[PDB]
């Protein structure tokens, strides 16, 4: 039960410094006073983001740092899958007053999937068909997300945060918490915002991420807070302090790691060609037998 | 002959029916070109550790990068930073040469070592 | 080089020269009073 | 191959370790010679012994 | 491992020996410098005849 | 979690989602009992010479 | 499991090992430490030098 629309919203993306957020829990072990030196797919420090203000459609890649800033609860609604539509199985989330609403199998999204509000608020026409499937689950300010999909498993992070600047991240640091675990595994590849409501919303602020690979040190508090990060890759005052596991470093001269110059190309060479077989005479011969 | 380096202009002899050469511990140092009958010769193109100088993480975050033993040509996010410096002990990039004498707090290596005033 | 490597000595040579040089001037002229 | 490369890890680290081992052997018998050297410069160039 | 990735994983599941080996040679070369200085700067000035 | 010890009450306070903690080199030091959700403590049993 | 176990033994065996060797090391220097000092309290202490 959708339409199409007119008004093509497409904004161009703007880009902002990411700053030093999208830090989260990584094991739910318990820990006092120590810097346990982990890697994982992280965030990393000083990138810049592919902000946004219809919706379009992005790509999944290893995971994305889905943060967005709102009053008074504003973002409902989140598709994921390969394909978005009834041939692979999709995925879909509903947040609200409760913790979180989810739905796991094919639909039929058209151009124009928003859940609609009725003014005490009731529909839902995202999408059209639903075939078959099994599981379900039921349980000024920003609101910083994370969407991990490893080996089966779909993990989401969370935290609200209160703010007062208008445009810029915060300056400050704030870790993320493991919310909701699931023990199913789609090799999903794009991902896409529901719209509210014809639809009326054109200050829906939501950021973007990426997550890579790398190398942190995180530090944890008397009552195993993580209060502080340090990235390792990212410039040579860092390293000393991945190397050295300590976030205060002296005066001196410390080795961290070393080089090597790569190779270019291939110059693979042969003997000088001699000794032609004598194929002319039989190629060219005054006459064949 | 599989091998990895540069190859450089060599000044050697060969008699007439040798085809390569080499010096101690079974290792190739010098080759004589299938086709145009000259001798060339390998060297491996280098590596080196890489250090660190800084003045005190309370003092300054600012560092200065030492490459050892390694000639200021082919260094590369460091790749240009401050004033590139060439010494003995490898390519020095982040501080600047001064040619007065002080004492010595941070040994560097070959006869020089630096300071904080930036980082000399 | 095969990942194995030398590095320089902290002072060079001429340098220890400089000290054995100001170490057999000072005991020529001063004696031993010039180590108190 | 991997128990070859295996092979190969075991024997080269056991050469590094006797390598490393000797090393520091000779190490101690240098500062023992250093030592001494120091205190013949301390006493016998530095006063009458 | 001599630039070979497969050498490399399999060598890093054998623990963390390479750290010590290097500790210890870092102190060898620490030590040799301290034994030079000790031996030599025996004097605050520089003299000269 | 498979170990041996005694049983003890302890005072350190967990966050809402942890279940077991630990102190330093892969220890554990701590559990929560998974039906009455409390701090327990951890110490093996004592040896010696 | 017997090879399993084999291995690890002989992992173990050559940390201890190697633990022990510069347990020796560093208690030769050690003493010579204590006997430097020894001489340093029998001759400064108990009488001029
Ligand atoms: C229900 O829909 C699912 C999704 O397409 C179908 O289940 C798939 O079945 C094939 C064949 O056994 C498996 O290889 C896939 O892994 C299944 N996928 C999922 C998501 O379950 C199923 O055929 C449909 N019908 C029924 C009755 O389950
Ligand atoms: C760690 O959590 C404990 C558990 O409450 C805190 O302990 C008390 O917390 C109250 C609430 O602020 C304080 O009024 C008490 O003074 C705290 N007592 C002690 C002995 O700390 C503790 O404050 C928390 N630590 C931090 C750094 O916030
Ligand atoms: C391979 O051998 C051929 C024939 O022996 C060489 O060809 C001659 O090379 C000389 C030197 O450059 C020239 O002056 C002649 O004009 C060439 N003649 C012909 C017919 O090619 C050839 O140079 C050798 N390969 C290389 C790389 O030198
Ligand atoms: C670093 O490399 C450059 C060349 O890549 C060296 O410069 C050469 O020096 C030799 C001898 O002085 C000259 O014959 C060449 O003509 C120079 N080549 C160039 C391109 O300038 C330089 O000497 C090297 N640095 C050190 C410390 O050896
Ligand atoms: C765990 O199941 C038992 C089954 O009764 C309950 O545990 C205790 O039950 C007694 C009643 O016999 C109550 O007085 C206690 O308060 C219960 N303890 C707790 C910690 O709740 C209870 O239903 C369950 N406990 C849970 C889920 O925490
Ligand atoms: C980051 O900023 C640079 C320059 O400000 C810009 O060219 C680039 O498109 C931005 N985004 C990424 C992903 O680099
Ligand atoms: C939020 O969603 C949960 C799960 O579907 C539901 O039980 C609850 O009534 C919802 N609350 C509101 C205010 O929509
Ligand atoms: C993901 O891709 C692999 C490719 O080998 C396939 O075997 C698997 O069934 C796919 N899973 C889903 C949920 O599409
Ligand atoms: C045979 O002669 C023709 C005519 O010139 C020529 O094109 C061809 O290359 C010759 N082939 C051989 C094998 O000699
Ligand atoms: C560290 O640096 C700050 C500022 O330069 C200085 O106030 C402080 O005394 C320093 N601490 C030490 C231990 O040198
Ligand atoms: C090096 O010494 C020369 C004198 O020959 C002087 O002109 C130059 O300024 C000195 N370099 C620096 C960096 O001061």
């Amino acid at each position: 039960q959708c339409v199409n629309f007119t008004t093509r919203t497409q904004l161009p993306p703007a880009y902002t410094n990411s700053f030093t957020r999208g830090v989260y829990y990584p094991d739910k072990v318990f820990r006092s006073s120590v810097l346990h030196s982990t890697q994982d797919l992280f965030l990393p420090f000083f990138s810049n983001v592919t902000w946004f203000h219809a919706n379009p459609v992005l790509p999944f890649n290893d995971g994305v740092y889905f943060a967005s800033t709102e009053k008074s609860n504003i973002i409902r609604g989140w598709i994921f899958g390969t394909t978005l539509d009834s041939k692979t199985q999709s995925l879909l989330i509903v947040n609200n007053a409760t913790n979180v609403v989810i739905k796991v199998c094919e639909f039929q999204f058209c151009n124009d999937p928003f859940l609609g509000v009725y003014y005490m608020e009731s529909e839902f026409r995202v999408y059209s068909s639903a075939n078959n499937c099994t599981f379900e689950y039921v349980s000024k300010n920003l609101r910083e997300f994370v969407f991990k999909n490893i080996d089966g498993y779909f993990k989401i992070y969370s935290k609200h945060t209160p703010i007062n600047l208008v445009r810029g991240l915060p300056q400050g640091f704030s870790a993320l918490e493991p919310l909701v675990d699931l023990p199913i595994g789609i090799n999903i590849t794009r991902f896409q915002t529901l719209h509210i409501s014809g639809w009326t919303a054109g200050a829906a602020a939501y950021y973007v991420g990426y997550l890579q690979p790398r190398t942190f040190l995180l530090k944890y508090n008397e009552n195993g807070t993580i209060t502080d990060a340090v990235d390792c890759a990212l410039d040579p005052l860092s390293e000393t302090k991945c190397t050295l596991k300590s976030f205060t470093v002296e005066k001196g001269i410390y080795q961290t790691s070393n080089f090597r110059v790569q190779p270019t190309e291939s110059i693979v060479r042969f003997p000088n060609i001699t000794n032609l077989c004598p194929f002319g005479e039989v190629f060219n011969a005054t006459r064949f037998a | 002959l599989t091998g990895t380096g540069v190859l450089t202009e060599s000044n050697k002899k060969f008699l007439p029916f040798q085809q390569f050469g080499r010096d101690i511990a079974d290792t190739t140092d010098a080759v004589r070109d299938p086709q145009t009958l000259e001798i060339l010769d390998i060297t491996p193109c280098s590596f080196g550790g890489v250090s660190v100088i800084t003045p005190g993480t309370n003092t300054s975050n600012q560092v200065a990068v030492l490459y050892q033993g390694v000639n200021c040509t082919e260094v590369p996010v460091y790749s240009t930073g401050s004033n590139v410096f060439q010494t003995r002990a490898g390519c020095l990039i982040g501080a600047e040469h001064v040619n007065n004498s002080y004492e010595c707090d941070i040994p560097i290596g070959a006869g020089i070592c630096a300071s904080y005033q930036s980082i000399i | 080089f095969n990942g194995l490597t030398v590095l320089p000595p902290l002072l060079t040579d001429e340098m220890i020269a400089q000290y054995t040089s100001a170490l057999l001037a000072g005991t020529i002229t001063s004696g031993w009073t010039f180590g108190a | 191959a991997e128990v070859q490369i295996d092979r190969l890890i075991t024997g080269r680290l056991q050469s590094l370790q006797t390598y490393v081992t000797q090393q520091l052997i000779r190490a101690a018998e240098i500062r023992a010679s250093a030592n001494l050297a120091a205190t013949k410069m301390s006493e016998c160039v530095l006063g009458q012994s | 491992c001599g630039d070979s990735t497969e050498c490399s994983n399999l060598l890093l599941q054998y623990g963390s020996f390479c750290t010590q080996l290097n500790r210890a040679l870092t102190g060898i070369a620490v030590e040799q410098d301290k034994n030079t200085q000790e031996v030599f700067a025996q004097v605050k000035q520089i003299y000269k005849t």
